[PDB]
């Protein structure tokens, strides 16, 4: 079966690195693209951004600075790798793949909190 | 960058009426726009893909429409299962940015 | 029989002209050279 | 009268047997043949006519979408599109290829496939089109699919590469039907460097698709098609 | 020198050029003749009104949006109100005409988008209602403007849909009728040269459409960003070797 | 003849797998323009694909009902299938429409075969032995209005008599009025606002009616009729873009409303196998 399953450190402090991993399984990382989207609780979907089957990236026009996506294909594991954390990061991220070019397949979710 | 506009951002009504999303882009998308659902506490589900056509496990109530920047989700006679949030998103070009959202709350 | 339509089938006419279908052009294109110049 | 004994078959009706038999019009005079253009004699000429293919057959419904195969910006290395070579199904079997060689059991031969590329004239791609002969699967990483036989296609101002698969099998003919013993193997396209859009321009471009056979294509034992098909007759 | 991109056609009193062709289309690769007389049957001896009517008419642009589905003329139809072609029409019984026809799309190297232009030989049209109902005149016989297909069905009128030609069969497979593209990034014209196509050897003009025109998206226009979304496209016909018999009072047709 | 000819590598200006199908022409591209090949022959004409050979096969084009029972007291011997009648087209039966309607133009000649079966499914005792009449009946010929009036004679139209349970077998000329019969019209009988599209006599073959001469007996007795058509001497012109839809209607290129999608798709996306 397709799932993809989020990692999170569930805490993290401002000015602190956040490090989540996309542990996917029943597909391979060279054959379809894997989308990071967030939801702060009460609010909308946010498109975070898009690692490529091949490894090339797209972001956030307001995130780029600060977001960087990263794989691996012989783990099977897709990182999301934010810098600089101020408070309107906290969110439940979510994972997804690439289905006829769109995302589905979300996973469960990792719940992120930041505060001092 | 193109930016999806949804409208309303709450819809109440009860089971057996008939509402309809209303999405609406700064660009043209050429029908690459996803719907999803997400209940509370839960993942979004891909509902809608290509703007028209119904994903995998999805009934014959929810019924895709539009094109070009105006895009529409129509949900002929509501079932229990149908209430909770509704997101577009286009698929058109990097950033792909969803909607605001629209409420199914019970009337 | 006295009648034409009366006989079997013509058979094979060996004409087999694609080129009405294929390369109905009224400027020549041959193979290999640019198409457009 | 001559003597004469009768053999079996005396009586049968044959629906492929080609005799005389007597004209219930005599001395009828037809219509003189005028010079029509166009005339059909052989369908190996008009299978030689490239038809767009429904590469993607991704919808739930018929639409001029189904033929337009989409190209993305920033994508290395990754498949466009793939396809498996059963020319009487899948994307082909409503082709003009495929739905004459559905009326055929048998067929041979080389097949002719072109992309178009419909972008912007001030925009770059190179594609690598590979055909994988069969015995191995269907190509998942690029360099799987350059193994096999494949084509570096640069896009300028000639719009159209022309990829013949060629013929590439040990038995001689091949059904028509999908077969798999016969299969014929696969057809793919994958970045080759990447696709560069202008400024100001923005999204996806589309390739379309082509079939038709090289003229070495042969064909055989002739068959009904499932393709149509009805419950009652139709009336007026 | 010689190059295939840049093309002067004159017919009569008018003229096309275009720098930007992709090499017209001679349709089964028979240029327009007159009738001889071993396969005429119609004694009377025709008419043959050479530089009025064999020249470019030019019908009235459309506009290729980012929704449009496609066009369609009918020949002679759509030149049935031009000059004297479309009065000779009226006024004889009987006439047969090839056609040059030219279909005109310009845009920028930004543009792109691909235009199928295809000739259909009795391209007999399906109706919506389905079963066996009948199209009627008016709906086959629209004139100058032709057949929009992003337009919404009537009553009496053709099915408009564009993936099924209007007559149960795939877009896909209209290639093997003559046809040219006018891919936005390649090219900005098509030209199609069409013989007299029927199995008469003259026919009536009126009742009868030999052949129709159709110009069909295939790849959807995109525009570059902050452009107009919409492109116009022009078509322009010239008759050749236009013949007309049985002169008569005037026919009246429903319209 | 030569299916491949032998070559090699190449490095070179001249190249054949570039082109425009903006031009509408399809090039004829070999696979040694673009491989290394070994020389093969075909060793194959190309027979079985000849028009003459795809369209020169008996196909069955009608299937009718006629009844032998006792006439006194029935009204309408057509409602009551005493006789029937069938105006001959090629388009009722869709197998043989399709394979015609590749082609805009056909001019053949016929060959029909008229199979007759009979049947007694209510409480018979023995072997009827029928003969059927089928009469080829043209446009303007008296058309039967009883199974035994005057018009059965035949005197100028030609008939065939044959026994139920064997076959017919007569070939017809082209009839048709022009050079080739119509697959397709574009157009109408004449200029007017109601008049009927599409069915145009430019196709008309002729029409058969068809009875069983023997008087009645005391069981009833149905006779299906097969007519299989065999097209030969077949000039065909303007090839077409084949039939995608189901048929709704003999004449018409009409198909049904909300009908069921022709292309496939896919289990997977562009990329699947």
């Amino acid at each position: 079966a397709v799932q993809l399953a989020e990692s999170g450190p569930a805490l993290v402090a401002p000015s602190q690195a956040l490090s989540i991993t996309c542990t996917v399984a029943g597909f391979s990382l060279t054959a379809y693209g894997v989308a990071w989207v967030r939801q702060p609780p009460g609010a909308g979907l946010e498109w975070l951004g898009a690692i490529w089957a091949a490894g090339a990236t797209d972001y956030n026009a307001a995130l780029k600075s600060r977001a960087s996506i990263a794989k691996d294909n012989s783990k099977s594991q897709v990182f999301l790798a934010m810098a600089s954390l101020a408070t309107a990061d906290t969110a439940a991220y979510y994972c997804a793949r690439e289905w006829d070019a769109y995302g589905d397949y979300w996973g469960q979710g990792t719940t992120v909190t930041v505060s001092a | 960058d193109i930016v999806l506009t949804q409208s309303p951002a709450a819809l109440s009504a009860a089971a057996g009426a008939t509402v309809a999303a209303t999405c609406r882009a700064s660009g043209n998308i050429h029908n690459a726009l996803a719907w999803y659902q997400q209940k509370a506490g839960k993942s979004p589900q891909l509902l809608v893909y290509a703007a028209a056509a119904l994903a995998a496990g999805v009934p014959s109530r929810f019924s895709g429409s539009g094109s070009g920047t105006a895009y529409a989700l129509a949900i002929n006679s509501l079932a229990a299962d149908d209430f909770g949030a509704y997101y577009c998103q286009h698929f058109w070009s990097t950033p792909y940015t969803f909607g605001g959202g629209t409420k199914l709350e019970i009337k | 029989y006295k009648d034409a339509a009366s006989t079997s089938s013509a058979g094979q006419s060996l004409s087999m002209d694609p080129s009405k279908f294929t390369e109905p052009v009224k400027d020549l294109m041959l193979k290999g050279a640019p198409a457009l110049n | 009268g001559l003597p004469t004994t009768t053999l079996p078959g005396s009586g049968q009706f044959l629906t492929t047997d080609d005799r005389q038999s007597p004209s219930a019009l005599p001395n009828y005079e037809p219509t003189p043949r005028i010079h029509i253009p166009g005339k059909v004699h052989n369908l190996l000429e008009i299978i030689q006519v490239d038809t767009l293919i429904p590469m993607n057959n991704t919808h739930t419904k018929d639409e001029v979408n189904s033929y337009l195969i989409p190209l993305n910006a920033n994508r290395q290395n990754e498949q466009v599109f793939g396809t498996n070579l059963f020319i009487g199904d899948g994307v082909f079997k409503t082709t003009l290829l495929g739905e004459i060689v559905q009326y055929y059991t048998h067929w041979s031969g080389s097949l002719r496939f072109s992309l178009m590329y419909t972008g912007p004239a001030l925009s770059s791609a190179k594609l690598i089109l590979a055909y994988t002969p069969p015995g191995a699967r269907g190509p998942q990483d690029r360099r799987e699919a350059m193994l096999g036989t494949h084509v570096v296609w640069d896009i300028g101002l000639q719009s159209t590469i022309v990829m013949t698969i060629p013929w590439t099998s040990g038995v001689q003919f091949r059904y028509t039907d999908p077969d798999t013993y016969t299969s014929a193997g696969f057809l793919s396209c994958w970045y080759q460097t990447s696709l560069i859009l202008p400024p100001e321009t923005t999204g996806q471009v589309y390739l379309l698709s082509f079939i038709s056979a090289c003229p070495d294509f042969k064909l055989r034992l002739m068959k009904d098609t499932q393709t149509i098909s009805q419950t009652v007759a139709l009336t007026e | 020198g010689y190059s295939d991109r840049v093309q002067q056609i004159t017919l009569g009193n008018s003229t096309i050029t275009t720098q930007e062709a992709a090499n017209a289309v001679v349709c089964y690769a028979e240029w327009p003749e007159y009738l001889p007389d071993v396969d005429a049957s119609d004694v009377n001896k025709t008419s043959k009104p050479d530089t009025s009517v064999c020249r470019f008419y030019t019908l009235d642009s459309k506009t290729w949006t980012t929704g449009s589905k496609g066009w369609c003329w009918k020949l002679p139809d759509a030149l049935k109100d031009m000059g004297v072609f479309g009065q000779n029409m009226f006024f004889h019984s009987l006439g047969r005409s090839g056609y040059t026809v030219h279909v005109q799309c310009n845009a920028t190297k930004f543009h792109s988008g691909c235009l199928l232009v295809v000739v259909i030989p009795e391209h007999q049209l399906a109706s919506h209602e389905g079963g066996n109902v009948s199209v009627k005149y008016t709906f086959t016989h629209p004139g100058e403007r032709g057949i929009d297909l992003s337009s919404a069905n009537e009553v009496g009128g053709p099915v408009k849909d564009v993936i099924y030609n209007m007559n149960g069969t795939l877009l896909g497979n209209l290639l093997i009728f003559p046809h040219q593209f006018i891919n936005l990034r390649t090219n900005n014209t098509a030209t199609i040269v069409i013989p007299y196509i029927n199995s008469v050897p003259i026919d009536s003009m009126t009742r009868h459409n030999n052949v129709s025109l159709m110009v069909i998206p295939i790849a959807p226009l995109t525009v570059p960003t902050g452009a107009t979304p919409s492109l116009p496209i022009t078509v322009t016909i010239a008759p050749m070797c236009t013949e007309f018999s049985g002169i008569r009072s005037k026919s009246i047709v429903p319209q | 003849t030569v299916a491949s000819i032998s070559s090699g590598p190449k490095h070179t200006q001249k190249v054949p797998i570039l082109t425009a199908n903006e031009t509408g022409a399809t090039m004829p591209v070999l696979p040694s323009d673009s491989i290394e090949t070994r020389t093969t022959y075909m060793h194959f004409n190309g027979s079985e694909t000849d028009v003459e050979c795809f369209l020169g096969r008996a196909a069955c084009v009608h299937v009718t009902e006629i009844q032998n029972k006792d006439a006194t007291g029935i009204d309408n011997h057509r409602e009551a299938k005493l006789f029937n009648d069938w105006k001959i087209n090629l388009s009722s039966l869709v197998q043989l429409r399709k394979k015609l309607e590749l082609f805009t133009y056909v001019r053949f000649d016929s060959e029909y075969t008229i199979l007759a079966t009979a049947s007694q499914p209510d409480s018979a005792n023995y072997s009827s032995n029928l003969v059927v009449q089928a009469m080829y009946v043209p446009p303007g010929a008296p058309n039967p209005k009883e199974w035994d009036d005057y018009t059965w004679q035949s005197a100028s139209n030609p008939s065939v008599f044959f026994k139920v349970g064997d076959t017919s077998r007569f070939s017809v000329p082209y009839v048709g009025l022009a050079s080739a019969y119509n697959c397709f019209y574009d157009g109408y009988s004449h200029d007017d606002a109601e008049t009927q599209y599409g069915i145009t006599v430019l196709n008309h073959m002729g029409s058969m009616a068809f009875r069983i001469v023997n008087e009645h007996d005391e069981h009833k007795t149905l006779v299906k009729i097969r007519v299989y058509h065999r097209a030969k001497h077949v000039e065909a012109w303007i090839p077409r873009a084949p039939r995608a839809l189901p048929y709704t209607s003999i004449g018409r290129t009409n198909y049904p409303k909300n009908t069921e999608p022709v292309i496939k798709k896919r289990k997977g996306d562009i990329k699947s196998y």
